[PDB]
C-alpha cells in the first residue's frame, strides 16, 4: 500500500522538435467528440454533455466538478481529447515542406531517384561529427536540386516529370519539358489514351486541356506509405522511431484543445454564457466532417462531396492559421510586437508616487510614507527571536502602523487574514513554524527604479523609512543615476520577498 | 480468410516447423576459417 | 529510488526480534514504560514471532549447527526448520524437497530428537 | 569529476563580491528556519543583521565549492579565505 | 573571432548561437520555430535569456559556484557485522557433503 | 525476511543540526519507507545499517542539508515455495483468504489446486472435505506459489488494490490445520 | 493587471532587464520574475517529454516516471500554444545532485 | 479506450519491424538490435553499431557478427579509400529471414518432389539431413559425413546425397555468391572503364557499347556459375558409384523452391479453368522443363543500375529476346504420354488446351509448343488480384473493377449506364472502391482551370499502387499473427516451463491443450497468406 515517493532536483537540458504521429493523440484522448454541432447542451439546467465542451475536458467556472479530478479551477489544469477527420485532410504549415518531400521522390516507385555513389557521398557528408545548422540547409537544398536534372528513373521502370506546385492549397505536378520531337514509350500510350476520349466527345477535351496531372492528399499519403527505413535522412527526417516517419505531415487525427486554451467568456452587462471563437471553430468541424462520414454508402454523388472535402482543408488551414482567427494569432500576437522595442508586464508588490528633496536623509536611505506602507507587506517567519515582538504586532491590529495584515499557520490552512475579527487570543499560541506578514518599517531593504531605464546606474537599492504625508523622497546628494530633475516625475518602487534575494540586493546592488 | 482445420498434411508441416525452430534455439563446433575476409573477425572466429 | 542489488545474504528470522528489541529499547520500549507510525510493524513483528515458540536462546542456537552440518539439506530447508513444525513425524515431510527419499530408517530420526532437544 | 587536492590550486586566494552575496543570504535563510548560532548574539531582530555579525567572527561552517570549465572541481573553506 | 566580420543584424545575428528561442526572441516570429522543427534541431538550454524563460537559475555571477557545508563523518562506525547469519548458514552445507 | 541493499538521498532540516548525523539520517529514513511498499524488491519492515555516507551538498535557495547515502533495509519475502504459519479471515465463494497476523492480510488462496473435494456453500457453512473442515480463528499453514506486482492509482483525499499480493497451492497433505497431527 | 479601477502593478522592461543582469545577481531574478508574479507546477515524465495532469501522463499510463517541478505559467501557456500547432516542444530532465 | 484495440502499434512500423520480429523468435535480444538497426539506417559499419545503441560494446558486436554470418543474415562487402586504411560495410542480406520464415515449407517441397521413388526410408533420413543444413547455415561434406554412425552403410545417407544436388535445390558454396547486385556490377565494371590504351577520341558512344557488351558477357558467366555446373557434383572416381566432391560444401537455393510454388499458382489457375486431368497433362510438362526456365529469376539485371527512357526497351527487349531464345530453342520437343504413375496420344487433350487460350498460355511455334514466361505474368496477376477483391468484399466490388479496366479514364455518365443497375448503390461502392487508392482520381477541371466544383472526373490506371497495397498485406497480417502467438508464450511461460520439466491436476492439462490448439491453427494461417503474398511480389 501507498508506494514510496522520492525526489531529486532537476534542471532542463535541450528540447526535441518533431511531429507526434497517431499514437499519442488517441492515447491522449480523455473523451471523444462524436455527436455533432450545437453545444451538445442538456435541456434542463443547460449544462454541457460530451461533444466539444464537457465537464471532464476543462472548467470555465468556479464550481464545475471535473470528475477526472477535483478542486476545479484551483487544482485542474487541462485535459486532451481527439477528433476523427474523414479522409486525410491536408496540412497548412508543412505544406511548403510537403512540396519538397514530394519532389525528390519517384512518382513511379514512390522511392528515392538518386543513384549509388551520389547517395553514398552525401551520406558521408552530414555524418561529419561537427556540423553547423547552415550545413543542413546547404545539403538538403543541393540534394533537392540534384534530382531536378535527372530525367531517368531507376529500378521500378519508367518515369514522370517534376512538381511546380501550381495554383490556394492545391497541389498539381505538371509533367512537362519532354524530349523535343522524340517519341517516348509512355508518350505513345499517353496520346493513345486521349484518342479514345476525343473520339466519343470531341467538344470538351479540345476546349480545355494541358492541365497535366494533380495529386490528391489521400493518394500522396498512400504514396508516403512505401518508403520506410532506407534513407529518410536525405529528406531531412532522422528516425529513432518515436514517430512513424513522414506519414505525419497529413492530418488524420487532431488535438482538440482543452478549455484552458479558450474558456467561455464570462457574463455580460446582462446574464448569459458566451462562447469564444475557438469553440465555434471545432464544433463546426464536427459538422462538415460527419457530413462526409454520414453519406458514403447511402446518398449524394461523385462531384458534390468533392468540394465539400476541399472546403474542409480550407477550414483547418483557417483554424490553425473581424479576423475570426482563433489560433495562429494569439501565439504570434500576444501582448507584444518587435519594432526593436518590446513590451512587458508583471511587477507585483509595488508602488508609485512623485518626488521631493530633503537634506536630512542620508544616502542609501529612502523615506516611504506610512499610508502606502500599510498596504505594502513582507513575509516573516518567526523563530527563537521574533516570538517576543511579533506576537505584539498581532494584537496591535491592521490599523496603526506597527501591525500585521495576514497570518499563515504551518498546518496549511487556506490563509488567515486578520481584519474582520479575531486577534486577541490568537496571538497566545503562535507556533514557530508559522508565517506572518508585518507592515513595512525601518531597517528593511527596498530597491529603487525609474521607468525610462538607460544604463546600469538605473536600478539601485536603499533602506526604507516611515514618514508623514504622501511622496517618495530621497537624498539630494544623488540626482545623477536616475537623472532626476524632480519637477514631479514618476518613480517605481519594488520590495523583495525571500531573505535570500533581500540580502542579495543590499550587499551587492547597494 | 476462410480456412479452419483443413489439410492435416499442412498441420504436420506446421509441427515440423515448430520442431525445426526448437532445434535452432537449443543450438549456438568448428566453423573453421571459412569466407572471412577480416583478420579481426577471423581471430574472434577461432573460438 | 535506486537499488544496488536484488538480494543480499539470506536472513532468516532470529535476530529480527533481537534487533527490533533494540528498536524497542530505543523508543518507549513498549509494555514496561506504558505504566511515529512505526507502531504498525512494531507491535506486529514481536507478537507473531514470540507467540510461536512459547506454546529464546543464545549459545545452543549457534551450537545447533553440529548435526545440522553433516546433513546435505543445503540452504532453503536449513534456515526454515528453525521455527515451523518441530520434531514430529510428517511435520518436516512437507518442507524439505525430495523429502524422505535417500535416507529413511534412522538418520532422519536424528533430526527429530535434536530439534526436540530445543524446548 | 574527482576533487583536486588541497595541495595545489590555480584559483585566486581572494573572494568575489558575488560570493559574499550568497554567503550572507544562505546563512541568514537558515536562521529563519530555526537553526542555532555559533556567535554571541546581542538583543536584536531579523536574520540579516545577525548574519553579518556572524561573518565578522567567521563562525560560518561552510566550504565554498568552485567549478572550472574542464570539471576539475575544487575545495575552498570560508575560514581559510582572507580579505 | 569566427573569421568573418558579421553581426548585430537579424540577417547576421545568426552565426554562432544555435539557440532557437533567444533568436526568435530578439527578432523573428514564424520561421525559426518551423525551421527548427523541419531540420529537427536539438541544441540546449544554456544562456541567460534562455533560462529566464524556463524559470531556472543562472550560470553566471552569483550562481557561478555551489555552496556546500561538509559533514565529515567517520569511516569507523559505519560498518557493523552480520549477526548470526554467515555462521550457521554456509557451514551447514559444507560439512561431509 | 531478506536484506535488500539500496541507495537514496536524505534531506535533513536545520532543526536536527543539534543532534548527531547518524541519528538524524536514521529518523528520516524511517519516515521514508517503514510500512510502505518498495517496488519489485518486496515489502520492507525496518532499517539495519548505514554506509558510504559522504559530505552533503547545499542548494542556493533552501539552506537545508542534502546527503546521498546507501543502506541495507530489512524487507520481507521468504522465497517461491516456502510454507509459513497463518490463519484465514474473511470469505466468499472463490477460495479461502489466509491472513498472517503481524505482516498483512494480502495472502489469498483460491481453490483450484486445493484438495479434490473442496466446495463453498451459500448455506453459510464455509467449506467441506470428503477430511472434515475448519474456519476462522484457527491457525493455517499455507505454501507460497505465485506472486504478482502492479502499479498504483492516484490518491484521492476524502477496487484493484494488489500492491503486494501472494498466493499458493496447499494440495500436499498436512496443511491448513496443525491439530490434525500430534 | 494594469491601470486603475481594477488593480495596479509596475513595469520591468527588457531595457531595464539588462541592468539587473549587469549586476550579476541570479537570486533576485528567481524571486521577482517567478515567485512574485506567477508560480506554477507542471507534471512531466522523463520519457516522452510532455505535460500532464496529476499522476497521469495520459498517452502513456505509468505514474512511476512522472516528476513534479516548478516552472513559469507563461512557459506552459507557450507550450500549449506551440504543441497544439504541429511541433514538438519536448522536455528532458537531469539530476543536479550526485556530483 | 484502453488502447487494447492495438491502435498504438498500427501506425508506425511499415516494413521494418517485420524483419527484427522474425529474428526475435529466432534468437532475440542483441540479434534483433543489429538487424533492426541495419534496416532503418540501411548501409552500416562495424564501429557504427557501437555509437547509436550503446549496445554493450564489442562483446555483442563480434558475437552477433559471426552469428549472422553463418546463417548469412548480413550482406558483406569490403573496400578501401584513396586516403588509406580499409572499410567493411554491411547490408541486409537478400531475404534470408524469409527463408527462416519458410523453413519446413521448403523441406515440404523437398520431400514431396523427391518421389518417382516409392515410400522409402528417405522420409526419416533426409528430414534429419536437411534440418541439419539450414540450421547450421553451411555444411561441409566430410565433417558432416563424420557425424554419421560407423559400422553401418555409409552410402545409405549418400544414396541420396549426389541426389540432393539433383537438378535444382542444393548447390555448392562459391566465393562471392553473397554480394550486393549493385556492388558486384560496379566491381565487374572495372577493366571496362579502365580499358583503353589512349585509343582514339572518336565516336564517344562507342565507350557505351564497349563497357556494356563486355560487362553483359562477364555478367552472364557469373550468374550462370551457381546455376548449372557439373564439375564438382558429377565427380566419379573408380571402385565406387558417382559421388559428390568430399571437399566442396553445399547450400540450398532459390531455384526450384520458388519455382515449385509458382507452378502451384499456375495449377490453381489451371485447375480452375480446366479439368483435373488437363491440369495433370500441363503439370508433367512443367516438371521436366522447370530446369532451364528462368521464371522467378527473370530480370536478374534489374537491381543495381539504371534502365533508361530511350534505351529502356533496348535493355528490356534484349532480355525479352533471350526470353524468346531459351524457351523456344532449348525446351522439349513433342512427347507422347511420358510415364505417369487414356491410351494412344494425349496431344488431343493438349488441343483442347490449345483451342482455348485466353487468358493464359497456348503459344505455339511450328513444330514445337510452349508456354511463354513473359506474357503469362500479366494475366496471372490479373486473375489473382481480381479474386482478392472477390474474397474481401461482395460481388458489387468485383464488377466495377474491370469496368474501369475495359475502357480507360471516363466519367460517371457512361459508367452509370454501362455498369449494372442503380446510381445510389454505385456511388456507395464507388466510395468503397475509391476508399483505398487503386483508382486514384483524375486531374482535370471543366472550364475552371483547377478553380472549383462541377469539374469533370475520370477513373484511371495505377497498377503498382493497386499492387503495393497487397505488399502492405505482407507484414501486418503475419505481424499480429506471430506476435500474439509469441505473447501467448510469455503469458503461459510459467506453464510451459512446468510442462518441459514434466516431459497432474485437472486445470493444468486444460491450458496445455489451449495453447497447442492456438499454436497449430496460427501456423496454418501463416502458411495460408504466405502463399498469397508470394504471387504479389512480382509485377
Ligand atoms: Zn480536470
Ligand atoms: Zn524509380
Ligand atoms: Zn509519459
Amino acid at each position: 500500500k501507498e508506494v514510496v515517493v522520492s525526489e531529486t532536483p532537476k534542471r532542463i537540458k535541450g528540447l526535441e522538435f518533431s511531429a507526434l504521429s497517431a499514437a499519442d493523440i488517441v492515447a491522449q484522448s480523455e473523451v471523444e467528440v462524436s455527436t455533432r454541432d450545437l453545444f451538445d447542451l442538456e435541456k434542463d439546467r443547460a449544462p454541457k454533455a460530451n461533444g466539444a465542451l464537457d465537464p471532464k475536458m476543462g472548467v470555465s467556472s468556479s464550481s464545475l466538478e471535473c470528475a477526472t479530478c477535483h478542486g476545479n479551477l484551483a487544482s485542474c489544469h487541462g485535459h486532451f481529447g481527439h477528433l476523427k477527420l474523414a479522409l486525410p485532410v491536408f496540412h497548412i504549415g508543412y505544406f511548403k515542406a510537403t512540396i519538397q518531400i514530394l519532389q525528390g521522390i519517384c512518382k513511379n516507385c514512390s522511392a528515392i531517384l538518386l543513384s549509388e555513389t551520389d547517395k553514398r557521398q552525401f551520406l558521408h557528408e552530414l555524418r561529419r561529427p561537427g556540423v553547423d545548422n547552415l550545413r543542413r540547409m546547404g545539403i538538403l537544398k543541393k540534394i533537392l536540386d540534384q534530382c531536378k536534372k535527372q530525367r531517368r528513373c531507376l529500378h521500378c521502370g519508367a518515369l514522370n516529370g517534376v512538381v511546380k506546385k501550381a495554383a490556394a492549397l492545391k497541389i498539381i505536378h505538371d509533367t512537362f519539358r519532354w524530349v523535343g520531337k522524340k517519341s517516348a514509350p509512355e508518350k505513345d500510350i499517353w496520346v493513345g489514351e486521349w484518342k479514345e476520349v476525343l473520339a466519343h466527345n470531341p467538344e470538351l477535351e479540345r476546349y480545355v486541356k494541358r492541365c497535366m496531372d494533380d495529386l490528391n492528399p489521400l493518394k500522396t499519403l498512400n504514396l508516403f506509405k512505401q518508403i520506410k527505413s532506407a534513407d529518410c535522412e536525405l529528406l531531412g527526417i532522422d528516425a529513432t522511431v518515436p514517430s512513424g516517419r513522414p506519414e505525419t505531415y497529413i492530418w488524420r487525427y487532431l488535438p482538440a484543445p482543452p478549455v484552458c486554451i479558450r474558456p467561455s467568456v464570462m457574463m455580460q452587462d446582462s446574464p448569459a454564457s458566451n462562447e469564444d471563437d475557438l469553440t465555434v471553430k471545432l464544433t463546426e468541424i464536427v459538422w462538415t466532417s460527419s457530413l462526409i462520414k454520414a453519406g458514403l454508402d447511402k446518398g449524394i454523388s461523385i462531384n458534390n462531396m468533392m468540394e465539400h472535402w476541399d472546403y474542409l482543408q480550407l477550414t483547418v488551414a483557417m483554424y490553425i492559421n473581424k479576423p475570426i482567427r482563433g489560433f495562429c494569432q494569439r501565439l504570434k500576437g500576444k501582448q507584444g510586437r518587435f519594432r526593436g522595442n518590446l513590451s512587458g508586464k508583471r511587477v507585483d508588490f509595488s508602488g508609485r508616487t512623485v518626488i521631493s528633496p530633503d537634506p536630512n536623509l542620508s544616502i542609501d536611505e529612502v523615506a516611504v510614507p506610512d499610508r502606502v506602507a500599510k498596504v505594502l507587506t513582507y513575509p516573516e517567519k518567526v523563530t527563537r527571536y521574533n516570538r517576543h515582538k511579533l506576537q505584539e504586532l498581532i494584537v496591535n491590529g491592521p490599523n496603526v502602523h506597527p501591525g500585521a495584515n495576514y497570518l499563515l499557520k504551518r498546518n496549511e490552512d487556506a490563509r488567515r487574514n486578520l481584519r474582520y475579527g479575531d486577534r486577541m487570543k490568537l496571538a497566545k499560541n503562535l507556533q514557530i513554524g508559522d508565517v506572518v506578514e508585518r507592515h513595512l518599517e525601518d531597517g528593511d531593504v527596498v530597491l529603487f527604479n525609474r521607468q525610462p531605464s538607460l544604463h546600469r546606474l538605473s536600478i539601485l537599492s536603499h533602506y526604507a523609512k516611515i514618514r508623514p504625508w504622501r511622496t517618495f523622497r530621497l537624498n539630494e546628494c544623488v540626482c545623477t543615476p536616475y537623472n532626476a530633475d524632480f519637477d514631479g516625475d514618476e518613480m517605481n518602487l519594488h520590495v523583495p520577498q525571500t531573505e535570500e534575494a533581500r540580502a542579495e540586493a543590499i550587499n551587492l546592488m547597494g | 480468410p476462410i480456412n479452419g482445420p483443413i489439410t492435416n498434411k499442412e498441420r504436420s508441416l506446421a509441427v515440423k516447423y515448430i520442431n525445426f525452430g526448437k532445434t535452432v534455439k537449443d543450438g549456438p563446433x568448428x566453423x573453421x576459417x571459412x569466407x572471412x575476409x577480416x583478420x579481426x573477425x577471423x581471430x574472434x572466429x577461432x573460438x | 529510488m535506486k537499488v544496488l542489488e536484488e538480494r543480499n545474504a539470506f536472513l532468516s528470522d532470529y535476530e529480527v526480534l533481537k534487533f527490533l528489541t533494540d528498536l524497542e529499547k530505543k523508543h518507549l520500549w513498549d509494555q514496561k514504560s506504558l505504566a511515529p507510525e512505526l507502531q504498525g510493524i512494531t507491535r506486529n513483528v514481536v507478537n507473531y514471532l514470540s507467540i510461536n515458540k512459547n506454546f529464546m536462546s543464545d549459545e545452543s542456537f549457534a551450537e545447533l549447527m553440529t548435526k545440522l552440518n553433516s546433513f546435505k539439506l543445503f540452504k532453503a530447508e536449513k534456515l526454515q526448520i528453525v521455527n515451523q513444525l518441530p520434531a514430529n513425524m510428517v511435520h518436516l515431510y512437507s518442507i524439505v524437497e525430495e523429502c524422505d527419499a535417500r535416507f529413511d530408517e534412522k538418520t532422519i530420526e536424528e533430526m527429530l530428537e535434536i530439534i526436540s532437544g530445543y524446548a | 569529476e574527482k576533487a583536486i587536492p588541497k595541495d595545489q590550486r590555480a584559483t585566486t586566494p581572494y573572494m568575489t563580491k558575488y560570493e559574499r552575496a550568497r554567503i550572507l543570504g544562505t546563512r541568514a535563510l537558515q536562521i529563519s528556519m530555526n537553526a542555532p548560532v555559533f556567535v554571541d548574539l546581542e538583543g536584536e531582530t531579523d536574520p540579516l543583521r545577525i548574519a553579518m555579525k556572524e561573518l565578522a567572527e567567521k563562525k560560518i561552517p561552510l566550504v565554498i565549492r568552485r567549478y572550472l570549465p574542464d570539471g576539475s572541481f575544487e575545495d575552498w573553506s570560508v575560514e581559510e579565505l582572507i580579505v | 573571432y569566427k573569421g568573418e566580420v558579421l553581426g548585430i543584424t537579424r540577417f547576421g545575428l545568426s552565426k554562432m548561437r544555435d539557440s532557437v528561442l533567444q533568436l526568435a526572441s530578439f527578432e523573428k516570429t514564424t520561421d525559426h520555430l518551423f525551421d527548427a522543427a523541419f531540420y529537427m534541431k536539438k541544441d540546449a538550454v544554456e544562456g541567460v535569456s534562455e533560462c529566464i524563460i524556463l524559470g531556472q537559475t543562472m550560470s553566471i555571477g552569483t550562481g557561478s559556484f555551489k555552496v556546500v557545508k561538509g559533514t565529515n563523518i567517520s569511516e569507523k562506525d559505519l560498518v557493523p557485522k552480520r549477526c548470526l547469519f554467515e555462521s550457521l548458514s554456509n557451514e551447514a552445507a559444507l560439512k561431509a557433503n | 525476511f531478506i536484506l535488500s541493499k539500496i541507495a537514496d538521498l536524505v534531506r535533513i532540516p536545520p532543526d536536527q543540526f543539534h543532534r548527531d548525523t547518524i541519528s538524524a539520517i536514521t529518523h528520516q529514513l524511517n519516515n521514508k519507507f517503514a510500512n510502505k511498499i518498495i517496488p519489485n524488491v518486496g515489502l520492507c519492515i525496518t532499517i539495519y545499517d548505514l554506509l558510504t555516507v559522504e559530505e552533503g551538498q547545499l542548494k542556493p535557495g533552501d539552506g537545508s542539508s542534502y546527503i546521498n547515502v546507501t543502506f541495507r533495509a530489512v524487507v520481507f519475502k521468504p522465497f517461491l515455495g516456502e510454507i509459513v504459519t497463518g490463519w484465514i479471515s474473511k470469505c466468499t465463494a472463490e477460495g479461502i483468504k489466509v491472513s498472517l497476523l503481524g505482516i498483512f492480510d494480502d495472502i489469498f488462496i483460491p481453490q483450484n489446486m486445493l484438495f479434490e473435494g473442496c466446495y463453498y456453500t451459500p448455506e453459510e457453512s464455509a467449506w467441506i472435505w470428503p477430511k472434515l473442515y475448519f474456519d476462522v480463528n484457527e491457525k493455517i499453514r499455507f505454501r507460497i506459489e505465485r506472486e504478482v506486482f502492479v502499479d498504483v492509482k492516484p490518491k484521492s483525499p476524502k477496487e484493484k488494490p494488489p500492491a503486494y499480493a501472494l498466493l499458493g497451492s496447499c494440495q500436499t497433505d498436512g496443511m491448513g490445520l496443525v491439530s490434525w497431527w500430534e | 493587471t494594469e491601470g486603475r479601477s481594477r488593480d495596479g502593478g509596475l513595469r520591468l522592461g527588457e531595457m531595464e532587464r539588462d541592468c539587473v543582469i549587469a549586476y550579476g545577481a541570479s537570486q533576485l531574478l528567481l524571486e521577482r520574475l517567478m515567485i512574485s508574479s506567477d508560480a506554477f507546477e507542471v507534471d512531466v515524465c522523463d520519457k516522452c517529454g510532455l505535460m500532464g495532469y496529476s499522476g497521469w501522463c495520459t498517452t502513456c499510463k505509468s505514474a512511476e516516471n512522472i516528476i513534479k517541478m516548478t516552472i513559469p505559467y507563461a512557459a506552459k501557456l507557450l507550450f500549449q500554444e506551440l504543441l497544439s500547432m504541429n511541433i514538438a516542444p519536448r522536455l528532458r530532465l537531469e539530476d543536479i545532485f550526485q556530483q | 479506450v484502453m488502447t487494447i484495440s492495438s491502435l498504438e502499434q498500427r501506425t508506425l512500423n511499415p516494413d521494418l519491424f517485420l524483419y527484427k520480429e522474425l529474428v526475435k523468435a529466432h534468437l532475440g535480444e542483441r540479434a534483433a538490435s543489429v538487424i533492426g538497426m541495419l534496416v532503418a539506417l540501411g548501409r552500416l559499419s562495424v564501429r557504427e553499431l557501437v555509437e547509436k545503441i550503446d549496445g554493450m560494446d564489442v562483446d555483442s558486436v563480434k558475437t552477433t557478427l559471426v552469428s549472422l554470418t553463418q546463417l548469412r543474415c548480413v550482406k558483406y562487402l569490403q573496400e578501401t579509400a584513396i586516403s588509406g586504411k580499409k572499410t567493411t560495410y554491411y547490408y541486409y542480406n537478400e531475404e534470408g529471414i524469409h527463408i527462416l520464415l519458410y523453413s519446413g515449407l521448403i523441406i515440404d517441397e523437398i520431400i514431396t518432389q523427391m518421389r518417382v521413388n516409392d515410400e522409402e526410408e528417405h522420409k526419416q533420413l533426409v528430414a534429419e539431413i536437411v534440418q541439419n543444413v539450414i540450421s547450421l547455415g553451411s555444411l561441409t561434406v566430410e565433417d558432416y559425413l563424420s557425424s554419421v554412425t560407423s559400422d553401418s552403410m555409409k552410402y545409405t545417407i549418400s544414396s541420396l546425397f549426389v541426389q540432393l544436388c539433383e537438378m535444382g535445390y542444393l548447390i555448392q558454396i562459391s566465393k562471392l555468391h553473397y554480394t550486393p547486385i549493385e556492388d558486384l556490377w560496379q566491381f565487374l565494371y572495372e577493366k571496362h572503364y579502365k580499358n583503353i590504351p589512349r585509343n582514339s577520341p572518336l565516336s564517344d558512344l562507342k565507350k557505351r557499347s564497349q563497357a556494356k557488351m563486355n560487362a553483359k558477357t562477364d555478367f552472364a558467366k557469373i550468374i550462370n556459375k551457381p546455376n548449372e555446373l557439373s564439375q564438382i557434383l558429377t565427380v566419379d572416381p573408380k571402385t565406387s558409384l558417382r559421388i559428390v566432391k568430399p571437399t566442396v560444401s553445399l547450400t540450398i537455393n532459390l531455384d526450384r523452391f520458388m519455382k515449385g510454388r509458382r507452378s502451384k499458382q499456375l495449377i490453381n489457375l489451371a485447375k480452375t479453368r480446366v479439368g483435373s486431368v488437363t491440369a495433370q497433362v500441363y503439370k508433367i510438362a512443367l516438371r521436366l522443363t522447370e530446369q532451364k526456365s528462368p521464371k522467378i529469376r527473370d530480370p536478374l539485371t534489374q537491381t543495381g543500375l539504371l534502365q533508361d527512357l530511350e534505351e529502356a526497351k533496348s535493355f528490356q527487349d534484349e532480355a525479352e529476346l533471350v526470353e524468346e531464345k531459351t524457351p523456344g530453342l532449348t525446351f522439349n520437343a513433342i512427347d507422347l504420354a511420358r510415364h505417369l504413375p487414356s491410351a494412344s496420344l494425349i496431344n488431343s487433350h493438349l488441343k483442347i488446351l490449345a483451342s482455348s487460350n485466353f487468358p493464359f498460355l497456348n503459344e505455339t511455334k511450328p513444330g514445337v509448343y510452349y508456354v511463354p514466361y513473359s506474357k503469362l505474368m500479366p494475366v496471372l496477376k490479373s486473375s489473382v488480384y481480381e479474386y482478392v477483391i472477390a474474397s474481401t468484399l461482395g460481388p458489387s466490388a468485383m464488377r466495377l473493377s474491370r469496368c474501369i479496366r475495359d475502357n480507360k479514364l471516363v466519367s460517371e455518365k457512361i459508367i452509370n449506364s454501362t455498369a449494372l443497375m442503380k446510381e445510389k448503390d454505385i456511388r456507395s461502392t464507388l466510395a468503397s472502391l475509391i476508399r483505398y487508392n487503386s483508382v486514384e482520381i483524375q486531374e482535370v477541371p471543366r472550364t475552371a482551370d483547377r478553380s472549383a466544383s462541377r469539374a469533370v472526373f475520370l477513373f484511371r490506371c495505377k497498377e503498382t499502387h493497386s499492387y503495393n497495397f497487397m505488399r502492405q498485406n505482407l507484414e501486418w497480417n503475419m505481424a499480429n499473427l506471430l506476435f500474439k502467438k509469441e505473447k501467448l508464450k510469455q503469458e503461459n511461460s510459467t506453464l510451459l516451463k512446468k510442462a518441459n520439466r514434466d516431459d497432474l491436476l485437472p486445470s493444468e492439462l486444460n491450458q496445455l491443450k489451449m495453447v497447442n490448439e492456438r499454436e497449430l491453427n496460427v501456423f496454418a494461417r501463416l502458411s495460408r497468406l504466405l502463399s498469397l503474398w508470394e504471387v504479389f511480389q512480382m509485377a
